[PDB]
RNA sequence: GGCCGGGAACUCAAAGGAGACUGCCAGUGAUAAACUGGAGGAAGGUGGGGAUGACGUCAAGUCAUCAUGGCCCUUACGACCAGGGCUACACACGUGCUACAAUGGCGCAUACAAAGAGAAGCGACCUCGCGAGAGCAAGCGGACCUCAUAAAGUGCGUCGUAGUCCGGAUUGGAGUCUGCAACUCGACUCCAUGAAGUCGGAAUCGCUAGUAAUCGUGGAUCAGAAUGCCACGGUGAAUACGU
């Protein structure tokens, strides 16, 4: 079931199939169940209506999906906009974690540009 | 450059410390220093003693010295003198009630420490670097003593390059822990340069 | 050891003692949890050097502010130069 | 009932001290516990020998601080004072306590 | 009547303690099996035993620290083949004929200065 | 950021930037204490922080308080 | 080199007994982790000694029968090239190297766990299938071929 | 509950002593040295490992530890202060850590160790906190107390070979603490984000046994920045014809 949006987390676990939704962890994701009464082992998708009905309705709480990949940039370009180390290390595609550049970051800038 | 400091590789057996004193961690470390003060003091104010040793014993808040010079005369003084004056100094310069007594010397010839002190000396006065090495072995040799080795660093007679002077007679395993042997060095500062001195005296085996 | 320097390390030392030993309390007065008081936050400027981590020990006997171990007060080098002669006591060569 | 911490760097220098403090003590009242030894604490030092580079050099040098027990039973009037009298070696250590 | 045997190994210290009676095993205050049960480890233990009849011969008090499981294994099973010889001083040509007397001197190396591990010598590659 | 409970700040821009929140508005502020946070007291001033180099014109803006007047003045010259 | 080593006497078998089946599990170990290996070798060997319904180190003998190499080229470098030269295995070498490749191929056989996968290689060995015997015949045919120096 | 008397046996602690010499046996070796096995024994062939580094070689390294010949700087190459820089990044090379998973991950239960550190310290107990951590405050200068409830492991269960409950980089939001002071540039916690990576070319490194491999533990420096260094123990291999 869409349950936040698309996702349709399938025979997983609930908890391991509910972190599929873009934004929860195994905390809000362990967490959510219990919460909104559902085990572990349950399959979401063998789970009976109710018990992926709740899911829904309680998950409306945190952010997801959309909304956080949305203001999750907004907050990125804040400092950005801004003009403060941190929002200049973006916009020249280098690590703001304060970390080394003379070596290793292929991660922040990508392979090699020689 | 190799070979590991003798009396320091034998500090456990065949030859004792320097400064045998209990300390903990906390007052350890200033404890030290003091025993630094005072050694330098004693030592410069005690050129021409010919003092060799220098234990410190550190009991009681109170302070030993125990000298080892081959001139105890002038270390003494009108009636204990000089070495009245020097035991107040200590006592001050280590902030504790400090004392200071006086050790004869078994023959100087055959100490470590004097017979490079003395053929160090004897370069600055301009003398053969060669004749001071021979001459102070020759001694140590008759006077007693298995083994000797004398050792001047470079710089001798002044050449642009620096060479380190051999000689040496008698055995002086200096692998055999179990062979006691008087190591003792002493800078010479020459007119242009200083020269290293390096005595290796072996009186006895066990 | 530079003469400069070596005195340098002094001076923070007696600042440190003769002022925050009985005034950098502060922080856990006025600066903590009871009445945290900005006012009294802004007034710890003024000593300054007599902050404690400023020193960096140094040799004793030389001055090397890296080489260095607490319990002789001396720095890598002499330990092991005064070491040798015996001027520390039950120090020798360890092995097992 | 009175604990004596002897404290001193070599062996044989501690052994002496309280073979000493045992010796006089037994012929005083107490009984004395027994001159036990207890472990030995011995803080090592690893440090660089070659000045500038040379890691692979290093020199380890060590402390064996030894120790004895004592503790003497049965404490007496003399016995106490009795230790005034007997009290000497800057390479030992002692601490009294209870 | 009541014997014992020391045995250690891998600086691990057992104590035995031969008895006569049928052939219980009790380690440190508890079961051979509520130690080393269903483990390659309680049959070391038998094996001083297994080679000289047990189980209907007679119980030991096992009392090991120090070391690790193998270790302790190893260990006891030398206090036990120890203590034997106190009961019986002949069965000890067998046991050492099987390797049981001896004490394994072997012991972890210390990590020399220089090494990344008492002996593995980090690669120095450019040459 | 992290300290804990209180926004700490030099003594120094705090005396002189008060005295801008009544004078108003004027000249920069000489300021080396680029390691002290910006409050809403100074918000929209004219200020000043070194950077190794020089001085740069630091303004306070709306958000741009939780922050250090230093993590808007670059240091280290970059092509 | 002057050295003269030889054969470290290894600890029989436990659950069996067998000095051959014993380095069998080493060679299967990993990381001196002893038990690890032994939950491996007998739950496999089990798997594997039930369908050949005969003792496990027979059905486990049968399949070394086939994986076991008579002759190997060892490299000889004289006269500024490297001739390849065969040479009979001596018997020890021929269960080890054997065994070797058993697991060595088991080990990535891409089935689900390490225990399934040595169970299949240990049977398709015991018939000239699985890669094990595969190796062998690759050795082997290195020899001969190179018979001419042989 | 060694908890209490009590017991000095045992483990241990730590000072002294015994023990291993190819000493003994036989064989090869000239009836030598030796070597090769065997006995006895905890250990056998300089028992294991340290420490110990000849004469000298490289005008090898260090005037930045220190010392010092000479030469230079002496309102300046000297001295003080704040901020910044030594953490720069399009690159390349060496040394490492963690991964690519099922000999594994995750949950719960739960067993065995060594060596060390500590009054400007180690800091429990209990209280609060998701947690880092905070409050109160005992004990220990230490085989008493604390750091400190080892990890692998063993049991059970789940996962199902998936770029996957693999792996964690990156980054966003919010916090704890150290110190005047955490922008530049600290460590860590919480939630979220979840990259590369599917065992790595040519070439190349270490290691012959408690070694390799693997798993944890402590310390020095130190207010606060260890995957480094030094050190400890658990588990525990393979192979050696031959030059
Ligand atoms: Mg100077
Ligand atoms: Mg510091
Ligand atoms: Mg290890
Ligand atoms: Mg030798
Ligand atoms: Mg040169
Ligand atoms: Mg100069
Ligand atoms: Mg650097
Ligand atoms: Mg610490
Ligand atoms: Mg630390």
């Amino acid at each position: 079931a869409r349950i936040a949006g698309i996702n349709i987390p399938d025979h997983k676990h609930a908890v391991i199939a509910l972190t599929s939704i873009y934004g929860v962890g195994k905390t809000r994701s362990k967490a959510i169940l219990a919460a909104a009464g559902i085990a572990e082992d349950v399959k979401i998708s063998e789970l009976s209506e109710g018990q992926i009905d709740t899911l829904r309705d309680e998950v409306a709480k945190f952010v997801v999906e959309g909304d956080l990949r949305r203001e999750i940039s907004m907050s990125i370009k804040r400092l950005m906009d801004l003009g403060c180390y941190r929002g200049l290390r973006h916009r020249r595609g280098l690590p703001v974690r304060g970390q080394r550049t003379k070596t290793n970051a292929r991660t922040r800038k990508g392979p090699r540009k020689p | 450059g190799q070979k590991v400091h003798p009396n320091g590789i034998r500090l456990g057996i065949v030859k004792p410390w320097n400064s045998t004193w209990f300390a903990n961690t906390k007052e350890f470390a200033d404890n030290l220093d003091s025993d630094f003060k005072v050694r330098q003091y004693l030592t410069k104010e005690l050129a021409k003693a010919s003092v060799s040793r220098i234990v410190i014993e550190r009991p009681a808040k109170s302070i030993r010295v125990t000298i080892h010079t081959a001139r105890p005369g002038i270390v003494i003084g009108k009636k204990g003198e000089d070495v009245e004056k020097l035991r107040k100094v200590v006592a001050d310069i280590a902030g504790v009630p400090a004392q200071i007594n006086i050790a004869e010397v078994r023959k100087p010839e055959l100490d470590a420490k004097l017979v490079a002190d003395s053929i160090t000396s004897q370069l600055e006065r301009r003398v053969m670097f060669r004749r001071a090495m021979k001459r102070a072995v020759q001694n140590a040799m008759r006077l007693g003593a298995k083994g000797i080795k004398v050792e001047v660093s470079g710089r001798l007679g002044g050449a642009e390059i620096a060479r380190t002077e051999w000689y040496r007679e008698g055995r002086v395993p200096l692998h055999t822990l179990r062979a006691d042997i008087d190591y003792n060095t002493s800078e010479a500062h020459t007119t242009y340069g200083v020269i290293g001195v390096k005595v290796w005296i072996f009186k006895g085996e066990i | 050891a530079k003469q400069s320097m070596k005195a340098r390390e002094v001076k923070r030392v007696a600042l440190a003692d003769k002022y925050f030993a009985k005034r950098a309390e502060l922080k856990a007065i006025i600066s903590d949890v009871n009445a945290r008081w900005n006012a009294v936050l802004k007034l710890q400027t003024l000593p300054r050097d007599s902050s404690p981590s400023r020193q960096r020990n140094r040799c004793r006997q030389t001055g090397r502010p890296h080489g260095f171990l607490r319990k002789f007060g001396l720095s890598r080098i002499k330990v092991r130069e005064a070491a040798m002669r015996g001027e520390i006591p039950g120090l020798k060569k360890a092995s097992w | 009932r009175i604990r004596i911490r002897l404290k001193a760097f070599d062996h044989r220098l501690i052994d002496q001290a309280t073979a000493e403090i045992v010796e006089t003590a037994k012929r005083t009242g107490a009984q004395v516990r027994g001159p036990i030894p207890l472990p030995t604490r011995k803080e090592r030092f690893t440090v660089l020998i070659s000045p500038h580079v040379n890691k692979d050099a290093r020199d380890q040098y060590e402390i064996r601080t030894h120790l004895r027990l004592v503790d003497i039973v049965e404490p007496t009037e003399k016995t106490v004072d009795a230790l005034m009298r007997l009290d000497l070696a800057a390479g030992v250590d002692v601490q009294i306590s209870l | 009547n009541q014997y014992y045997g020391t045995g250690r190994r891998k600086s691990s210290a057992a104590r035995v303690f031969i008895k006569p009676g049928n052939g219980k095993i009790v380690i440190n205050q508890r079961s051979l099996e509520q130690y080393f049960g269903r483990e390659t480890a309680r049959m070391v233990v038998r094996q001083p035993l297994e080679l000289v009849d047990m189980v209907e011969k007679l119980d030991l008090y096992i009392t090991v620290k120090g070391g690790g499981i193998s270790g302790q294994a190893g260990a006891i099973r030398h206090g036990i083949t120890r203590a034997l010889m106190e009961y019986d001083e002949s069965l000890r040509s067998e046991l050492r004929k099987a390797g049981f007397v001896t004490r394994d001197a072997r012991q972890v190396e210390r990590k020399k200065v220089g090494l990344r591990k008492a002996r593995r010598r980090p690669q120095f590659s450019k040459r | 950021r992290s300290l804990k409970k209180g926004p700490f700040i030099d003594l120094h821009l705090l005396k002189k930037v008060e005295k801008a929140v009544e004078s108003g508005d004027k000249k920069p502020l000489r300021t080396w204490s680029r390691r002290s946070t910006i409050f809403p007291n100074m918000i929209g001033l004219t200020i000043a922080v070194h950077n190794g180099r020089q001085h740069v014109p630091v303004f306070v803006t709306d958000e741009m308080v939780g922050h250090k007047l230093g993590e808007f003045a670059p240091t280290r010259t970059y092509r | 080199r002057r050295r003269v080593i030889g054969q470290r006497k290894i600890l029989p078998d436990p659950k069996f007994g067998s000095e051959l089946l014993a380095k069998f599990v080493n060679i299967l170990m990993v990381d001196g982790k002893k038990s690890t290996a032994e939950s491996i070798v007998y739950s496999a060997l089990e798997t594997l000694a039930q369908r050949s319904g005969k003792s496990e180190l027979e059905a486990f003998e049968v399949a070394l029968e086939n994986v076991r190499p008579t002759v190997e080229v060892k490299s000889r470098r004289v006269g500024g090239s490297t001739y390849q030269v065969p040479v009979e295995v001596r018997p020890v070498r021929r269960n080890a190297l054997a065994m070797r490749w058993i697991v060595e191929a088991a080990r990535k056989r891409g089935d689900k766990s390490m225990a399934l996968r040595l169970a299949n290689e240990l049977s398709d060995a015991a018939e000239n299938k699985g890669t094990a015997v595969k190796k062998r015949e690759d050795v082997h045919r290195m020899a001969e071929a190179n018979k001419a120096f042989a």
